[PDB]
């Protein structure tokens, strides 16, 4: 959870030179990005997500 | 101490198939196809070696900027290839593995990105209050195969409900995001490095072998994760193509053909 | 030493009592309109949300099962006197077996039928139950029909099946009833079944729910902007 | 023989329950005004102050602990008939678990948060927990902040923190409700949480308290004349 | 027997550092400081040897017949000595140990008691009725350090709070006796035996390495166990000085550097 | 960063002053009185298939300037 | 891109950094930037400097040099 006392750090991108195309080229691009743990990853203390809820049981 | 008797108690590059040739690779779960073992079985099986585990070539769809994303289902989509769906029809059970091939060229000067999915039990979402009220016909367009959309249109219709699916691309169609797709056996055509891409598929069920006509083992989504794009002009169309090779078929239960009624 | 992940297995991930059923149960004098003398319950994971979205994290799963059963009674009135402790008849009826239409009828002889009697202010009752599959491996998730329609069909209804449905009836139902007579004061009781999943072994991983459910299938209806603002160079 | 140091052990000194908790959880018809349905107390041992000035003798500590629940339940009318024996459920929610908003809501399923169903009349309730610290021992006292101020900072207040404290949110809470539904007459009822440290290390002794409590932290408000008047020379 | 699985259940002279040289030592908890151990971490450490392990001398104070105590908080009372305090606020995580001297002289007709006390995770009492209502700025005052107070002053401001401690000399600033104070490690001045006070630190935390920014380790008190006189004069002072030399000192997550705003 | 056009004429840094201000190497730099290094130097430049041009890096001891 | 590595090059083993720099770099154009039939082409040139085993000596106070 969100908590100051077990912060974790920034993460930013900035350009080094640029980007340069020729002419009869697209201007503009995308990019996409992933995310993933190594084998060094652990977890402790199940418990309940926040992600999914429910109003009515079914009749 | 164990008390009970019962466990449950018990406290916790050519690619040539057949007379076909096509000119990196992708195995799903590192699992590659085989034929059913001695030690799994329920009569002589039917094993066609080349006349049905070959390459055959769907309809070629287009790309342009407003596209969405297509989808195809298997073994639907080979109901009508040759000796396969011959097969198919004629017989109670069957299995098979696949092998998938997605073709789209383009120039150095074009850029985009393609995302290829294949799925276990892909199921859709209808597009009704409803539920599960998909009729069969809709359910199995065949070799044509659906398309995705941006956005959920409910069906108004009273008398004559439509009974189709209603895909939406971020939701990949089944409510969960797209993000997370790539837990799938998947590929990245990305046009300023590949062309093509290429996908083997072993059969995967909660049975050794099962029916092929009311039940599908396969879903292939091809979606677009970036536009299509090419200098500054402002239409742009490319035409994508797919073929498919069964691979270790099998089967078993001949009797009359069937005769399904698609519209 | 370095850290494990004794916690992230698929045991300890599932090795938890969920919520599944509750159910309502009344005792009083029978009369001619509608009643809730005797319950029954259709056995399924899909009526409530936690336990469904955990499992759906995978297309196919093994497992034997742990259920619990808590129950709590309590009164309607006042002035009607009061009542003794009474005893709960739980029976599993699998498909095929013929099914009660009343609470006292013949088919709560349970011959061959399990069942179980609980006495209020005891225990929570507790029983385990295997793998029942027919096939090698349970289904969540299911992409086909239980007919195909034919062009010889007289009628379009023949063929008609539900989308994503193996079968109507799937590993039958569980009939709920109060043996005691009835008090002249009303007594009602609520029956809470938790479910454990035990032994369990997955294929097939899922990406998980990200949309409220809506029916037994993959279906959505609202509710569909789940992600929330967030400025692109914002910390 | 000899005398021994038995007693003066660190687990001797320690092997008692302490009281921690008394929380109160009422039985009633739900209205539109303010009511006590359900409870929700925060996990600490400072409430008290017995267990709290015992622990304090030592500026680090690592233990496990144990548990054990005694509940008591009594009326507070007598002409709204009576009631049937009630069943409490206990559920431990860690920091990021939906709280719940009503004794009746979906949370309550405890799908893989661990829960503890005790019914009125038997033996108090139990239960044993490990080292659950992030660190690598418990820090009774913490001398420093969670935030930092910045001189690029737009306002003050983005660096602003208590101090002696490390997290907001530590431990978790526990919520209590009583499952079973209103009778006519309400029916009142505490639980009293006693905890009991097990296989316990320390480090860094301190001199005791020798004022009384005031907040979380180290401050004193009132009475700071410990000491009572004596002679110089007189025995 | 043991039944459950998990084991909660189971039933229960001159001294040379660096460039600086000063001419018996007290050892806290008799553990000298070391640097980190591989079988405890959690990237490459930075570990200076000379240019920060070395005496710095703070400001000097004043010792007279009205004196009740001064304190200390390290590390933040060495934030602005020299490439020790670059590193502190160069780097996420810090680690050190410490070795203090306290000097005093006077006279054979001068007499007076000195305590000087190390306490690990020292923390001080308000001075309002808010519980932890203190600011950074007060609670690190630097090299100046701070001062007790003989009665508990409440501050009445209601608009603009000062947020300052309180301490107090006979409860130790913490509500605890000031004679139990001899439980942490200490040392006495007394002006007819000696003039000189040494104390070395090891590093003591619930973590191996923690920020040094945002959490102190150490406190430094110094109070007069008997009052200060010479001869039958009326006012007398004398000057009291304090040297604190870091020892194995690591330093780890290289950055931008940390501006805090001190008023 | 600097930019390149049909007008320039070049450019020149001088070390190990040009990293006077860069991180502890600067307060290291200062803060003693005999200093020692080498350098690793890196030059980056990007351009299409349709540019052309060419770029001399040279490395100098003792570069000595003349004056105006 | 282009990488050169430096050693200590000088007459002493070590040597103050403050008033004596060891190494100069100079980037010229040889050839003139052009691009298709442009008039003015523009593009950026970055430089990249790590430090190599670099020894200090003689702590004391700190140097501040009057730059303007
Ligand atoms: C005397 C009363 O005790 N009898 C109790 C009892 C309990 C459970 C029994 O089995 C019921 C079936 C369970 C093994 C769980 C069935 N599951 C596993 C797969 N599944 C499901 C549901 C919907 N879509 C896909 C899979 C289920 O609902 C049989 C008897
Ligand atoms: C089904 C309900 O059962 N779940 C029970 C449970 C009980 C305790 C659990 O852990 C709570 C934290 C405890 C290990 C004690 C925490 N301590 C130790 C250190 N500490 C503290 C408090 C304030 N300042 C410093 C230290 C504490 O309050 C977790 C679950
Ligand atoms: N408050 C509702 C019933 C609430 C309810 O059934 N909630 C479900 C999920 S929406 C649940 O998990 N209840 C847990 C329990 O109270 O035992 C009503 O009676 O109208």
């Amino acid at each position: 959870t969100q908590d100051s006392f077990t912060e974790g750090g920034y993460i930013s991108m900035f350009y080094q030179t640029r980007i340069v195309v020729p002419l009869s080229t697209p201007k503009s691009m995308s990019m996409l990005g992933f995310v993933s743990a190594c084998n060094d990853f652990s977890v402790r203390l199940l418990r309940d997500t926040t992600h999914i809820s429910q109003s009515a049981l079914p009749q | 101490i164990n008390y009970y008797k019962d466990s449950a108690s018990n406290a916790a590059l050519q690619l040539t198939i057949g007379n076909s040739t096509i000119t990196n690779s992708v195995v799903a779960y590192g699992r590659w196809p085989e034929f059913i073992r001695d030690d799994e079985a329920n009569d002589q099986p039917t094993e066609p070696d080349v006349a049905t585990c070959r390459f055959y070539t769907l309809d070629t769809v287009m790309w342009g900027k407003e596209s969405k994303g297509w989808w195809w289902k298997l073994p639907d989509a080979l109901r009508d290839m040759g000796l396969f769906g011959q097969n198919m029809y004629y017989h109670y059970l069957g299995r098979s593995g696949y092998t998938v091939h997605v073709q789209c060229n383009a120039s150095k000067f074009h850029q985009g990105a393609l995302g290829v999915f294949a799925i276990p039990e892909y199921c859709l979402a209808g597009d009704s209050d409803k539920q599960r009220y998909t009729s069969y016909a809709n359910a199995n367009p065949g070799e044509k195969g659906g398309k995705f959309y941006s956005q959920f249109n409910r069906d108004t219709a009273v008398t004559s409900p439509k009974r189709e699916f209603c895909p939406v691309d971020y939701l990949l169609g089944c409510g969960v995001l797209l993000g997370n797709a790539f837990v799938y056996p998947h590929q990245i055509i990305n046009l300023r490095t590949n062309n093509s891409a290429t996908i083997v598929l072993p059969y995967v069920n909660a049975m050794a072998i099962d029916s092929m006509v009311k039940h599908n083992n396969w879903g292939i989504a091809i979606l677009p994760l970036s536009p299509l794009d090419f200098a500054q002009e402002s239409s742009v169309e490319i035409p994508i193509t797919v073929t498919i090779a069964p691979m270790c078929s099998e089967f078993n239960g001949l009797r009359n053909v069937t005769a399904p009624k698609f519209q | 030493q370095r850290r494990s992940r004794s916690e992230s297995t698929i045991e300890s991930f599932f090795a938890r009592g969920a919520c599944v059923a509750i159910i309502e149960v009344d005792n009083e004098e029978p009369t001619t309109r509608a009643q809730k003398l005797f319950a029954m319950w259709r056995i399924t994971y899909k009526d409530t949300v936690q336990l469904r979205r955990k499992l759906e994290f995978f297309t196919y799963s093994r497992f034997d099962m742990e259920l619990t059963f808590v129950v709590t009674a309590n009164f309607t009135n006042t002035n009607n006197g009061h009542a003794l402790n009474q005893v709960y008849q739980i029976m599993y009826i699998p498909p095929g077996a013929p099914t009660p239409k009343s609470w006292d009828d013949y088919t709560w002889q349970t011959s061959s039928n399990p069942s179980i009697f609980y006495t209020y202010g005891a225990a929570p009752a507790r029983i385990s139950v295997p793998y029942v599959g027919l096939a090698n491996a349970y289904s969540h998730f299911y992409d086909g029909f239980a007919k195909v329609p034919l062009k010889t069909d007289a009628n379009d209804q023949i063929g008609d099946s539900l989308y994503s449905a193996m079968t109507v009836d799937d590993f039958g139902v569980l009939a709920i009833r109060v043996v005691n007579d009835h008090n002249p004061t009303k007594v009602t009781s609520k029956v809470r079944i938790y479910m454990k999943p035990k032994h369990v072994r997955v294929w097939c991983p899922r990406p998980p729910r990200a949309v409220p459910y809506y029916g037994p299938g993959v279906d959505y209806k609202d509710n569909l902007n789940p992600l929330s603002e967030k400025g692109l160079t914002t910390y």
